[PDB]
Formats: structure tokens, C-alpha cells, sequence
RNA sequence: GAGACACGGUCCAGACUCCUACGGGAGGCAGCAGUGGGGAAUAUUGCACAAUGGGCGCAAGCCUGAUGCAGCCAUGCCGCGUGUAUGAAGAAGGCCUUCGGGUUGUAAAGUACUUUCAGCGGGGAGGAAGGGAGUAAAGUUAAUACCUUUGCUCAUUGACGUUACCCGCAGAAGAAGCACCGGCUAACUCCGUGCCAGCAGCCGCGGUAAUACGGAGGGUGCAAGCGUUAAUCGGAAUUACUG
């Protein structure tokens, strides 16, 4: 409050850390999937999500989240995540790029394609 | 030693010069000791092409500068025209 | 004028799984065929392309995966073949990276295919067909 | 870079005329000028605040044609020049060159005398522009080159800008097919339909 | 074989310019007046139509496609494009004809086969 | 060495790579290109010393991956184009419907025009000042040599470059996508689905009439881009000096 109490003790900050420390301020990271599987949100969702555990190059081992329907998504498969957590699943904080590396677009998507990695449907 | 050389200071095809008084071991458009003008070779009519500070250059030809080839030959057009 | 003669699209995708030929035709996926040529730089790829052949292959990295794309357009025209092979994209008021061209006539489709499987001969799978 | 969809469409959204087309016929002849486009066009909901500096940004954007990107640099360049940023903002607007020859007579509409100052049948003090955002000064001598006075569009034009009002701040000769910038017109001698205190405050949220 | 046609929809029928190595080889008038693309191209479609419009002197309509027609090894197709051929953009109407057809001769009469009825016999240059 | 404890110098040691007749030797791209590797990710082993500048030389000149340019990339900013005017049978088809109609919509077509830019042909600035040959005069000098200085003549000097720009030709031709539409927040309906499948920045949505999920029709916002992710300040007076 004083200006005396200031001149001993500057106000000080908050060192703001990341919700995506694995990404280590890159916009995405290169990962395998070591396993893919699904799991229940908690409540009051109900729901079988898509998710997948992903060893990143630099060491690191998250788990990613599958969005769409549908997913070619195996053992050893190399993906993309970009970042952005799952409210409702608990401990899941990137989301896979769809359409890069390994993972395939979703099938018949005519709405958002370009974030899901569907191509234009020519005709 | 010290010269009076040019610093090409424009954007590309359209080049623009200025007079300097640099020490001869550094840059072309590097660190320099005075500006004495400028020269714009593709001035429009109507329009200062080139205008040299006389005096001050007179002061550093004193004091043992050299000048450039280019430069030599503006300091006779800013004479000649005058 | 018109200089409208058969003509194929073919988009080529160069992989480490190996090499990729999607054909189009009036931009319908008309047919497929794969090759394993796998050959990662832009050089190597513009070489075998040109050539038709390249002598070794590049490895197969499975945890490193890449994708490298080109278009080539096959015309048919009355006394002779062209091929242009752009990178990427069809700009075609821009010259072409790799021009290939043969004396010989096609009429039809699977005339002008014949020629392009031919400079790759050996390489390509027979068609699978749509 | 422009639009070049359907026109009227445009105006029944922004519920007024924005004189998209030529004025022959009457505009409320051509559409539905009271009623919004779309299948849901009947219904009149409210409007909010935001949606209220909005709908006024995009009227004039509309009435002359200029993208966002364009426009948010009129206004940049408005606020900074000295004076009213409202009234800076429609006297750029009112300089610029594809204005100038729609309101002279040259143009039927405004996208028409676009299409004459792109295609190089416009001079600026003698010497031929080909920039629609060009910006005209006071005392400018802009006129119809020699190859163009032949156009029947061009004299078409020119009887329909008699049927509208005479701009003051301009000096037109329909023989000559030229005519002179003497002044930047003020905010009077524009529409009073428009409220640019809502642009300028859209512009600092 | 490759034959390029013309064709030409206005008040007074249907003109058909037949064009072969880009060389005007012959002409064809019928009496085929119908203003709409939908009628247009229903006779187009069917080879026929039962009903023409009537031909109005006073307006002028005219309304152009092109038919490449090719003779490949076991088909002939016939691709009619609005305007003008794209090739890379899907044609407007598709054609497909079980035979095999020797010379442009024969070609033609498929051509006038399916508009059976309608074509006076060609005049050539 | 004026200057270094020296990027393309020397000596020693070390690791690495290479040559060897086994005794011994060679090497240092954080120069410009390029290669391999790492990475979400960042370019051509281009042309020229024409200009500016540097080294050496009396100079001519030689050298210069400095530099000037060219290639690749929507990576950013800025400009322009993808036509203009007319046009109600308010066509067809689509979608909705209280089955009356409504909407897509002057939108299309049709009609009359225009040709930027791209394409083709022709023409054509400036970036060049110098230097070199000649002479004429002046300057010094024994010398009207030589040299220097200053004029005047005669031949020339451009990598970019098929330059910018200008003229001509044909024909609307060669040129629109992306996200969003529960509230915040501009923009709503039908169908599919049934706490599933999925969505999600926050609040939240989905268990049979879902404007929130998916498709469609319509719409809103940006536009050669548009979204998403990462990152910083802002809003945050939520470290408050102002406060
Ligand atoms: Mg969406
Ligand atoms: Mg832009
Ligand atoms: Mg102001
Ligand atoms: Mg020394
Ligand atoms: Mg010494
Ligand atoms: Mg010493
Ligand atoms: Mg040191
Ligand atoms: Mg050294
Ligand atoms: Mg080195
Ligand atoms: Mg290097
Ligand atoms: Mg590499
Ligand atoms: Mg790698
Ligand atoms: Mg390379
Ligand atoms: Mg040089
Ligand atoms: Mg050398
Ligand atoms: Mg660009
Ligand atoms: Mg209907
Ligand atoms: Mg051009
Ligand atoms: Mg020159
Ligand atoms: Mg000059
Ligand atoms: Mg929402
Ligand atoms: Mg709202
Ligand atoms: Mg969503
Ligand atoms: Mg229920
Ligand atoms: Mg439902
Ligand atoms: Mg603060």
C-alpha cells in the first residue's frame, strides 16, 4: 500500500503456466500412438469418447483426443495434436489433427470440412 | 583513410543515394561519420536530383579526405549547372 | 480456335510409403495405380519423373512419414503426346517443371495412358478400375 | 475483391435503397424492398446494439463498394487526419475516383463507372488512371478519353444523372464529357440517412 | 475419328455446324425451335421433343452448344457443353452408344440417329 | 604486423573423418549455394561485376557468393481482377407451406455493351556516370617535349532483359472460396439420430417434435484467402506509480 512499503517490495506478477506444457510453445507436435482406446466423461455426459496415448518427440506422453466420427487410428500410428483440452474427460488436453500424417479425414463430411481435413467434393 | 563515397539507400530498380563522409573500412550502408547530400539518378524533372552540402565538403577535402569517382563527378554538375 | 483433344489429369502423390497416380477424367477418379518409388527430395522426384526411371530408392521410415504432391495433364493431341508436370498445383499460363512429348498418335484415353505407363515402364501396378 | 452476387439483395437486407442499379425503373418494381431476403425474411426481430453499428457499416460499405480491409484504413486514415473523424471518413469516401465518375454522370450506377475507370477510359488531368480508389483533389480536371466517347453507355449515363440531384461541389459538361473536383464536399451536401457517429464507434470497441 | 459440332438453338430452328480437324466440313438446318435449357436439353437428352415453340420474328433468341463426338475402340460418346467445352468440368449432358463405328461417315449417322427425323441431308464444302 | 593472440594463418593437445608402401601424413560451411540429420516448420549447388562499395595498381585493368539482380514460397502488407447495363414467363428445378402460396430471385436465361488483367503481336524509357582514342589552350620546363589541368571531337560500355511502360488483336471469354448461424455474437428452418453417434472458448447440448449433434435449403461475416493451434499485450482497477 505505501510507497515506502513499495520501495522495499515491488508489487509482483503471476507467472501464467500453459494448460498445453507438452507442446512447449509449438503450434503442433509429432507423436506415435501407443495405444488406442475409448473412455467415459464424467458427469452429467454419457458417451464412449475416441481418445488415444501419444508419445511426443520431445519425450513427452499425453493423451490426445479423436474428434469426429469414425477414425483409422492404430498402434504405431504417427499423428498430429494441436492443443485445446476436452472439458469432459479428465486429463485430456490436445486434440488430433485430422487429416495430417497418419490420421484420415472424416468420411462424408459436407459442413467444416477444413477442420475435420475433408477435401472439396468435386462434381 | 576517411572518404565521401555513396550509400545506396532506395528499394528495388528505383535506387537512392546518400553522400557520406564514412572511414573507408566500413559497410557502404555501414556505420559513417556525416551526411553531406544526397543523389537521386532517376529523379523526375522539376525535382532536386542532387544537392550537396559544399561547405561542409570543402572542410573535409581539407582535412584529408578522399573522394569517390561518383561523387567527384556530382560535385562538377553541382558547379557546371551553377 | 479449339484445342480440345482426350486429355487426362493425373495427380501424383510421392510418399514414404511409395508413389501414388490417381487418374481424373472430366474430374472424375477414373482409375488407380500405385509404385513403389519412394524418393523423398524435390530433385530425386523431378529426376524420376523426367526420366522416367531413378536408380536407388530412398528408405521406407514408417515414424517419419512425408507426402509430396504433382499433377501432371496428358494431352492427346492430333500428331503428338505432350506432358506437363506441375508442382503442387496446375498453373498453366507458368511454364511446366518436368515437359515430356512423344511423336506417335493415341485416339483414345487408354491410348494416352499407355504412353504415360510406358515412360514408367515396369513400375506401375495394372489398374484398378472404377 | 468485389461483390458480385445479386444487387437488390443487398438493399432489402439494409431495408433502404442503396442505388445499386440504374434508377430506370423504380426499385420497389424489381423486388420486395421492404422485406429482408431469405426464406425467413417476413420476420422482423430485434436488434441489438452491436447488430445496430453494424447494419450502419455495412450500408455504407455497400453504397460504395469497399471491402473491410479497404475500409477499416479509410478510417484509420480519417481518425488521423485533424477534424471530424465521422465527417474525414465520408469526404475519403466521396474522393475517391469511381465516386467521382458516378456522380459527374459518367456512370449509370457506381459498379458501372468502375468498370470505365478500370478500364482505362478515364483521365485524370489528362493523363489515364486505372485505380478506383484513386483519390481526387480539389481542381482536378477528370474527363473521357477520346476512344470512349463513342460508348452509347456513356451517353445513357448521362441522361440519367439529370434525373438525379445536382452534386454543388462539381462542375460536369455533358459536351465535353469532362468535368472538375473544386471541393471536398461537406457533410451537408451528402445524405443525412447516414449516421457516421455509429461507424466510428464500431471502430473502438 | 473426331467430328466438333456447332450447334445453334434460336427462333428459327436449330442450326448445326459440323467442324472435322478444325475445318468446316458440313452444314444442317431443323426446325427444332425451343427457347428453355430444360426443353433444350430434354431434346438433347431424348433425340426428340414433341411440342416446338412457336418462332417470334420479332425476338431474336439464341442459344449455342457444342457436341464432340469421338470414336473410341468399343464406344462413341457425344458430350454437349452450354457455352463452350471445359474439359476439366464435368459435362452438362452424357451420351453413350454400344458400337463400333469405322469412318466420321458413320459417326454422323449415330448423330443423326438419335435426332432421327430432324436434319436435312448434309451440305458439304 | 600500424593493427590479431587472427573465420577460409602458424604451433601443441584432444575428439572425429580421411590417405598410407604402416614408417607417416591431411582436414575444419556459425562465408554463398548445397547434402545428411533434427524439427510443426523456413528457399536455387542461378546470373553479373552493368551500378554502388572494397583490395592492389600510375593507369588500363584484375579480384570481390560484398553487392546488384533472377528463381522458389499467399509468409506479411498494399493494389487490381474474377465483368457492366437490362431483364418477370417473378420460368424450371431446390427448399418451406397454414396447400392459398412463399423463398431461392433480377438471380439465371434472354438482350444490348465493355476488354483492366491474363493470352498473342508490335513498339520502347531509365538505371551510364565514366573510361578510351584524338586534338586545342593553359600550367610548369632549356624545351612549342613528357606530364597535368580544361574544353571540344570520334567510337563505344546493362547482369536484370523477351525491362518498366505504350499500341494493336480476338472474345465474357481464362479466374471464389472459407468459417459461422443456443446465449455471449451479426445470421433459422426442415429432415436424420435418440444421453447413442457426436459437439464444446465459457455457460452448456444430446434420454423422440434438437434454431447446439449430422445433412439440406436459406442466411451472416470475411474474401485470394478463410479457419484452427501456439505465442504476447489488452480488456484485468485481477500487484492498483498513475489506480
Ligand atoms: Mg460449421
Ligand atoms: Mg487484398
Ligand atoms: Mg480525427
Ligand atoms: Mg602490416
Ligand atoms: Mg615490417
Ligand atoms: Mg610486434
Ligand atoms: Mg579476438
Ligand atoms: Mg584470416
Ligand atoms: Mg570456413
Ligand atoms: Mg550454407
Ligand atoms: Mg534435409
Ligand atoms: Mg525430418
Ligand atoms: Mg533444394
Ligand atoms: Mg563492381
Ligand atoms: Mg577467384
Ligand atoms: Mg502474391
Ligand atoms: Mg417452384
Ligand atoms: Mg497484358
Ligand atoms: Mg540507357
Ligand atoms: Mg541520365
Ligand atoms: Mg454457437
Ligand atoms: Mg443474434
Ligand atoms: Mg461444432
Ligand atoms: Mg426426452
Ligand atoms: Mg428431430
Ligand atoms: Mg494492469
Amino acid at each position: 500500500a505505501t510507497v515506502n512499503q513499495l520501495v522495499r517490495k515491488p508489487r509482483a506478477r503471476k507467472v501464467a503456466k500453459s494448460n498445453v506444457p507438452a507442446l512447449e510453445a509449438c503450434p503442433q507436435k509429432r507423436g506415435v500412438c501407443t495405444r488406442v482406446y475409448t473412455t467415459t466423461p464424467k458427469k452429467p455426459n454419457s458417451a464412449l469418447r475416441k481418445v488415444c496415448r501419444v508419445r511426443l518427440t520431445n519425450g513427452f506422453e499425453v493423451t490426445s483426443y479423436i474428434g469426429g466420427e469414425g477414425h483409422n487410428l492404430q498402434e504405431h500410428s504417427v499423428i498430429l495434436i494441436r492443443g485445446g483440452r476436452v472439458k469432459d474427460l479428465p486429463g485430456v488436453r490436445y486434440h488430433t489433427v485430422r487429416g495430417a500424417l497418419d490420421c484420415s479425414g472424416v468420411k462424408d463430411r459436407k459442413q467444416a470440412r477444413s477442420k475435420y481435413g475433408v477435401k472439396r467434393p468435386k462434381a | 583513410m576517411v572518404t565521401i563515397r555513396l550509400a545506396r539507400h532506395g528499394a528495388k530498380k528505383r535506387p537512392f543515394y546518400q553522400v557520406v563522409v564514412a572511414d573507408s573500412r566500413n559497410a557502404r550502408n555501414g556505420r559513417f561519420i556525416e551526411r553531406v547530400g544526397f543523389f537521386n539518378p532517376i529523379a523526375s524533372e522539376k525535382e532536386e536530383g542532387t544537392r550537396l552540402d559544399l561547405d561542409r565538403i570543402a572542410h573535409w577535402v581539407g582535412q584529408g579526405a578522399t573522394i569517390s569517382d561518383r561523387v567527384a563527378a556530382l560535385i562538377k554538375e553541382v558547379n557546371k549547372a551553377a | 480456335v479449339s484445342k480440345t483433344y482426350p486429355t487426362l489429369h493425373i495427380l501424383l502423390q510421392f510418399n514414404h510409403r511409395g508413389l501414388e497416380a490417381r487418374i481424373f477424367r472430366h474430374g472424375q477418379l477414373w482409375a488407380e495405380t500405385h509404385a513403389e518409388v519412394v524418393l523423398r527430395s524435390k530433385t530425386k522426384q523431378i529426376s524420376f519423373l523426367s526420366n522416367g526411371s531413378y536408380p536407388s530408392m530412398d528408405a521406407t521410415t514408417p515414424l517419419n512419414p512425408w507426402k509430396s504432391t504433382y499433377q501432371a495433364v496428358l494431352r492427346a493431341e492430333p500428331h503428338r503426346v505432350t506432358m506437363d508436370v506441375y508442382h503442387k498445383r496446375i498453373r498453366p499460363f507458368r511454364l511446366p517443371l518436368v515437359q515430356k512429348e512423344w511423336r506417335t498418335c493415341e485416339e483414345n484415353v487408354f491410348g494416352l495412358y499407355h504412353v504415360f505407363e510406358t515412360h514408367y515402364a515396369g513400375y506401375f501396378s495394372d489398374l484398378l478400375i472404377h | 475483391a468485389r461483390y458480385l452476387g445479386p444487387k437488390l439483395k443487398l438493399s432489402r437486407r439494409e431495408g433502404t435503397d442503396l442505388f445499386l442499379k440504374s434508377g430506370v425503373r423504380a426499385i420497389d418494381t424489381k423486388c420486395k424492398i421492404e422485406q429482408a431476403p431469405g426464406q425467413h425474411g417476413a420476420r422482423k426481430p430485434r436488434l441489438s446494439d452491436y447488430g445496430v453499428q453494424l447494419r450502419e457499416k455495412q450500408k455504407v460499405r455497400r453504397i460504395y463498394g469497399v471491402l473491410e480491409r479497404q475500409f477499416r484504413n479509410y478510417y484509420k486514415e480519417a481518425a488521423r487526419l485533424k477534424g471530424n473523424t465521422g465527417e474525414n471518413l465520408l469526404a475519403l469516401l466521396e474522393g475517391r475516383l469511381d465516386n467521382v465518375v458516378y456522380r459527374m454522370g459518367f456512370g449509370a450506377t457506381r459498379a458501372e463507372a468502375r468498370q470505365l475507370v478500370s478500364h482505362k477510359a478515364i483521365m485524370v488531368n489528362g493523363r489515364v488512371v486505372n485505380i478506383a480508389s484513386y483519390q481526387v483533389s480539389p481542381n482536378d480536371v477528370v474527363s473521357i478519353r477520346e476512344k470512349a466517347k463513342k460508348q452509347s453507355r456513356v451517353k445513357a449515363a448521362l441522361e440519367l444523372a439529370e434525373q438525379r440531384e445536382k452534386p454543388t461541389w462539381l462542375e460536369v459538361d455533358a459536351g465535353k464529357m469532362e468535368g472538375t473536383f473544386k471541393r471536398k464536399p461537406e457533410r451537408s451536401d451528402l445524405s443525412a440517412d447516414i449516421n457516421e457517429h455509429l461507424i466510428v464507434e464500431l471502430y473502438s470497441k
